[PDB]
RNA sequence: GAGGACCGAACCGACUAAUGUUGAAAAAUUAGCGGAUGACUUGUGGCUGGGGGUGAAAGGCCAAUCAAACCGGGAGAUAG
RNA sequence: CAGGUGGUCAGGUAGAGAAUACCAAGGCGCUUGAGAGAACUCGGGUGAAGGAACUAGGCAAAAUGGUGCCGUAACUUCGG
RNA sequence: UUCCUUGUCGGGUAAGUUCCGACCUGCACGAAUGGCGUAAUGAUGGCCAGGCUGUCUCCACCCGAGACUCAGUGAAAUUG
RNA sequence: GAUGUCGGCUCAUCACAUCCUGGGGCUGAAGUAGGUCCCAAGGGUAUGGCUGUUCGCCAUUUAAAGUGGUACGCGAGCUGGGUUUAGAACGUCGUGAGACAGUUCGGUCCCUAUCUGCCGUGGGCGCUGGAGAACUGAGGGGGGCUGCUCCUAGUACGAGAGGACCGGAGUGGACGCAUCACUGGUGUUCGGGUUGUCAUGCCAAUGGCACUGCCCGGUAGCUAAAUGCGGAAGAGAUAAGUGCUGAAAGCAUCUAAGCACGAAACUUGCCCCGAGAUGAGUUCUCCCUGACCCUUUAAGGGUCCUGAAGGAACGUUGAAGACGACGACGUUGAUAGGCCGGGUGUGUAAGCGCAGCGAUGCGUUGAGCUAACCGGUACUAAUGAACCGUGAGGCUUAACCU
């Protein structure tokens, strides 16, 4: 199955650039 | 939110300490049929408080 | 029940037509100004050759409100619009010489006895 | 000084000749029957215990009935106590009526508020609501934050939260006594008192000035 | 809050409730005893008993008033010809609720509601 | 409450005339200008009436000096000295609130005449 | 009676907000929104194949996969 | 499984209409119900006085809305 | 496109780091990787006004679907 | 093998290096108004224009618009303007792919709470025979803000200008509690107007649907913008400070002995919770006054008879309520519905008659209808029972009667 969308979403995931 | 540790079988039985059913204690006798029924309810034979209320 | 951004009609002949309340004076976090309360205003519209010009920052006293006033027996006196009378910034005395329309008896004080005298009718 | 047990009849107005309308609450104060006197020797404090009203004789238990028979009174709808000052004296069976307040100018009225049930923080504690628009997500009347972060890492006691509102004892202080009518057992106080119509009220003299 | 209010919503909207008690009031007049849930039988007393007192005086204006509330000419004819004359000297209390079993499909508490002289 | 309705019946006026919405009514109120007492007249159209016994009230609307003024009188108030009907009006409604948006010839009211 | 003309349903689309986010749905619903005789839209069949196609060009699309598809093999690639 | 799926048929009253409202022929009430009438969430209705003071931003809501006739400015590629 | 910079002056507002007009000291514009204008057009960016409003001051009440209770069926992420 | 970022919103809590209010010393302190230092954390401590802003500048207020800590408090509480992915363009750098704490337009924010915590609300058992009430108060919580005007008094002070301390009265702002008599909002359960269409055979009269079809009024309840009330006074011990008497030190000295003043801070006074206060308290009232057997002979077990005071259950329900709980009533009865009378709201029903060609008007008629309201009334439903709860309540010591 595909992963949870919130784990895909760049805004949520990449929060600490 | 979800648990961090698996609750025990003891904590599961403590929560269900209030889940018990309470039996009915009031089975009344009809004064002409002698049948049991709930109070303020008609009997299975259609009697209530001594008289035939429903002719079924 | 006047607050900031409320537009008022003018009930004297100073030259203004519409004024906007920009502050309700007399306390911190004070919300409303009923009949007889001093407000700080700005002039939004005026006549070509009046005593005041558009853009002045003055004081005014509220003389009529649509919300109305209450009397000791329980009565109410409401009007159709809100009206005020311009005052000077420092002395707080009327600028105009005539008053238009009725006023009420909440203005009956030593501060505003010149408005009560010029008024066509006091309710 | 002692008080009386009354009953909220409702509100009305009293017109003055000057044309001032006074909002009044009508309190029906029937005679209060003293049923027990407490003293320092037997009880450690001085107080009287009064009853008022009437009660159906089939609803009076045997324990309660024997307490009234010992005093010599007829059963009322309850029992209340009043702490005595020093110099005030009463006897069991004595009846106290509304003319006690003939010269009292201000009273305190105690009653049980009206019940509002489970109430939210906006109604119970006057919280502000959040935006109705501008992107808000299911958070129009919620309480917001309830704490800090890792320090202290807990919610403090007495935090204002949703819960049961109303239905509790409340006292309103320093109400003017407008009229004391002894032949119809009335007392007219200016203003609103806690409780619904038909509730029990305890009317004391004002402790303050 | 709910203080001092009367009437049951019964998990329906306003028009569904009005149409349901108009059907249930015609069935109680027609068959003179029906079986329904206990909360619905108690709300039916405030619909059918006012109709029986309206039928206790016969007039063209009362027939049209009972027709606007039942919309069934067979029910209006029985109200003003039989039920009116029957209850002509009874002051209210035309119906009687008898509690019976719980319903098998959803454990709902049932009750019979009949007319008093059936 | 037989208690409260008996306390109110002893305060109610006994000769308040009969008027209905649409009527032109002149009310005379007591005013106190410092130390002396006089009567002043408020004449207008009755646009609303509240029948609540001692708590009765009625609204009167009039155009004074170019401004519309509405005045709610408490009927059994001793500030209201006397009510008198000047003209009877023919209207179909109990509340004439639609007269707030009308004025001039559009706010005329037919006379009842019977 | 012309028009990549105008208003506007079917039909084609997808600008805003709210809901939903272990959904009714692995991209939708509701209320509004754009085109609507044309560089339009649609049925059936056919052709172009992976360093290749096709692209009014966004590394877009090529079977829910794309800065090199999928399947099998070299293969137990190699992994300080 | 509230999604997708080409063609044909096309009644009445109002209406320009295949829009929309109510209906005919016809077909359905959507495979958990019964109560209660708390907070809070969702979809809506109304609101005293004020009227953008809200906010990043009039977001969202509210408002306008038809036919006939009168009348209509700058600018213009003379069509608007 | 301008770092210094919210440049300076004027307009609009009671008050304007945004907007409009101008100045030229163009860090670091400029002529078909076009320059400067431009009627009409745009679910395009910025600003202002009228109307309108629960956006707000400051929330109140009501109508439905959940939440709550009862009967039937009956999950999930996580977990030394 | 993840501890989500700036600002805003919401909700806060602590420190004191005190912004206001309170108490003082010095002043180059006449008065009014200040300057500076000391004590004091009880309460209070802005709204807007610009900008993503924090900040800042400006406008206008205020008694004042405090400084900081709390993951620069708070995204399993909200937002997503800014920053910080993928599109595109400008200036600039690079031959170029591209790059820039340079700028510009656009750009998916999940979680049904197991534990701790907190806000509410119940069940069990205990408190030593059982039960029904009324209390005491160990302890805990809430509250504590302040303006202006007038009198004192144009007095004290001052050349004049100006202009008080102390004390008293009135009236406001913000905040809180209660309430619905008034003024109002709501009022899809009450009355009416009206558009389109369908039906009840048709006319007349009605009903369904169209957001409650669209609207106009409005009862009860709930409620604020409505209207009542509150912050205190007083007492105790103090801070900084001021003293009296007084030696050490023949003087002087508020201190060493002794004695007195002194603030919104502390303890009380005001309001609410409260005996699980296991240290489980007190007072009043009510109820129970039977036999036998056995073992392991003791706070022992069992059988027969007995079933109290009271409680629970069931029913009719409530200004009480998510469910429990709490309150009222159950025929010796007004608990709910109905019914009767009234009130209130709407605004002159239907039918009939008259006038008019007709739409329509007038009379009967302030008519008809009227929810949750008020006062009454056993017509309907609240049943005779049954169920739980027992049968005199341990030991030791002391004081009393025997
Ligand atoms: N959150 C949305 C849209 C979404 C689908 N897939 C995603 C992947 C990444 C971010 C968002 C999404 C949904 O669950 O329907
Ligand atoms: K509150
Ligand atoms: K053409
Ligand atoms: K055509
Ligand atoms: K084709
Ligand atoms: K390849
Ligand atoms: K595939
Ligand atoms: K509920
Ligand atoms: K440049
Ligand atoms: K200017
Ligand atoms: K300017
Ligand atoms: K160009
Ligand atoms: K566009
Ligand atoms: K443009
Ligand atoms: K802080
Ligand atoms: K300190
Ligand atoms: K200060
Ligand atoms: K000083
Ligand atoms: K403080
Ligand atoms: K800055
Ligand atoms: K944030
Ligand atoms: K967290
Ligand atoms: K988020
Ligand atoms: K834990
Ligand atoms: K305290
Ligand atoms: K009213
Ligand atoms: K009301
Ligand atoms: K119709
Ligand atoms: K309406
Ligand atoms: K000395
Ligand atoms: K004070
Ligand atoms: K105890
Ligand atoms: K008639
Ligand atoms: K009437
Ligand atoms: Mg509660
Ligand atoms: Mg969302
Ligand atoms: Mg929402
Ligand atoms: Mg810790
Ligand atoms: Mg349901
Ligand atoms: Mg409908
Ligand atoms: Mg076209
Ligand atoms: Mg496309
Ligand atoms: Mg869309
Ligand atoms: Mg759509
Ligand atoms: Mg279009
Ligand atoms: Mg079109
Ligand atoms: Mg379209
Ligand atoms: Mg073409
Ligand atoms: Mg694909
Ligand atoms: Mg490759
Ligand atoms: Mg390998
Ligand atoms: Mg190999
Ligand atoms: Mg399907
Ligand atoms: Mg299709
Ligand atoms: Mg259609
Ligand atoms: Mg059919
Ligand atoms: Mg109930
Ligand atoms: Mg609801
Ligand atoms: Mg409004
Ligand atoms: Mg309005
Ligand atoms: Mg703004
Ligand atoms: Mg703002
Ligand atoms: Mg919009
Ligand atoms: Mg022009
Ligand atoms: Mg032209
Ligand atoms: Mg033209
Ligand atoms: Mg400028
Ligand atoms: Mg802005
Ligand atoms: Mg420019
Ligand atoms: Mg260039
Ligand atoms: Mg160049
Ligand atoms: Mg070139
Ligand atoms: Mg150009
Ligand atoms: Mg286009
Ligand atoms: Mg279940
Ligand atoms: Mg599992
Ligand atoms: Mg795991
Ligand atoms: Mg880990
Ligand atoms: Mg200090
Ligand atoms: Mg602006
Ligand atoms: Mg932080
Ligand atoms: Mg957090
Ligand atoms: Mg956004
Ligand atoms: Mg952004
Ligand atoms: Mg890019
Ligand atoms: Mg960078
Ligand atoms: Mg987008
Ligand atoms: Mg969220
Ligand atoms: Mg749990
Ligand atoms: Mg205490
Ligand atoms: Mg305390
Ligand atoms: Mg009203
Ligand atoms: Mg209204
Ligand atoms: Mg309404
Ligand atoms: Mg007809
Ligand atoms: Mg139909
Ligand atoms: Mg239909
Ligand atoms: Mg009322
Ligand atoms: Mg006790
Ligand atoms: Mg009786």
């Amino acid at each position: 199955v595909t992963s949870k969308w919130f784990n895909i979403d760049n805004k949520i995931v990449d929060h600490f650039p | 939110a979800v648990q961090q540790n698996k609750p025990t079988r003891s904590k599961r039985g403590m929560r269900r300490s209030h889940d018990a059913l309470t039996a009915v204690t009031s089975l009344s006798v009809d004064k002409t049929s002698g049948e049991k029924h709930l109070r303020h309810h008609i009997t299975a034979d259609g009697y209530y408080r001594g008289r035939k209320v429903i002719a079924k | 029940m006047i607050q900031e951004q409320t537009m008022l009609n003018v009930a004297d002949n100073s030259g203004a037509r519409r004024v906007m309340c920009i502050k309700v004076l007399g306390g911190s976090h004070r919300r409303y100004a009923g009949v007889g309360d001093i407000i700080k205003i700005t002039i939004k519209e005026a006549i070509p050759r009046g005593k005041v010009k558009k853009g002045d920052v003055l004081k005014a006293v509220v003389v009529r409100t649509k919300k109305g006033v209450r009397r000791p027996d329980g009565s109410v006196i409401r009007f159709d619009g809100n009206a005020c009378v311009l005052l000077n910034n420092n002395s707080e005395q009327p600028i105009g010489t005539r008053i238009f329309g009725p006023v009420t008896r909440e203005l009956r004080s030593e501060k505003f006895m010149k408005i009560i005298s010029l008024a066509p009718e006091v309710l | 000084m002692i008080g009386l047990v009354g009953k909220k009849v409702g509100m009305t107005r009293i017109f003055t000749e000057d044309g001032v309308s006074i909002p009044v609450t009508v309190i029906e104060v029937e005679a209060n029957r003293v049923t027990q006197v407490k003293d320092l020797a037997n009880d450690g404090y001085r107080a009287i215990q009064v009853t008022t009203g009437a009660k159906k004789a089939n609803r009076v238990t045997k324990p309660e009935a024997g307490h009234f028979a010992k005093a010599g009174v007829e059963a009322g709808r309850g029992l209340w106590e009043f702490r005595l000052a020093e110099g005030e004296e009463f006897t069991v069976g004595q009846s106290i009526s509304v003319e006690l307040f003939a010269d009292v100018k201000k009273v305190d009225v105690t009653g049980t508020s009206k019940g509002k049930g489970f109430a939210g923080t906006v109604k119970r504690w006057n919280f502000r609501t959040q935006d109705a628009t501008h992107g808000n997500s299911l958070s129009h009347r919620v309480p917001g934050s309830i704490g800090q972060n890792q320090t202290p890492g807990k919610v403090f006691k007495g935090k204002k939260m949703a819960g049961q509102m109303g239905n509790e004892r409340v006292t309103v202080q320093s109400l003017d006594v407008v009229r004391v009518d002894a032949e119809r057992n009335l007392l007219l106080v200016k203003g609103a008192v806690p409780g619904a119509t038909g509730s029990d009220l305890i009317v004391k003299p004002a402790v303050k000035a | 809050m709910r203080h001092r209010k009367s009437g049951r919503q019964l998990n329906r909207n306003s028009s569904h409730r009005q149409a349901m008690f108009r059907n249930m009031a015609g069935s109680l007049v027609r068959h003179e005893i029906i079986k329904t849930t206990l909360p619905k039988a108690k709300e039916l007393r405030r619909v059918v008993e006012p109709l029986i007192t309206l039928a206790k005086t016969d007039s063209v204006a009362n027939r049209r008033l009972a027709f606007a509330r039942t919309r069934d000419n067979e029910i209006v004819a029985k109200l003003f010809n039989e039920l009116g004359p029957r209850f002509a000297s009874r002051a209210g209390g035309y119906t009687r609720i008898l509690k019976c079993g719980f319903r098998a499909g959803d454990n709902a508490p049932m009750a019979y509601i009949e007319l008093v002289d059936r | 409450s037989n208690i409260i309705k008996q306390l109110e019946q002893e305060q109610m006026k006994q000769d308040v005339p009969s008027f209905r919405p649409g009527d032109t009514v002149e009310v005379k109120v007591w005013v106190v200008e410092g130390s002396k007492k006089r009567l002043q007249a408020f004449e207008g159209v009755v646009i609303a009436i509240r029948n609540r016994g001692l708590h009765s009230a009625f609204t009167v609307r009039k155009i004074s000096n170019g401004e519309g003024v509405e005045r709610v009188f408490q009927t059994h108030s001793p500030v209201v000295d006397s009510i008198s009907v000047k003209r009877r009006g023919a209207v179909r409604k109990a509340k004439l609130y639609y007269l707030r948006e009308r004025t001039g010839k559009a706010a005329r009211i037919k006379e009842r005449l019977n």
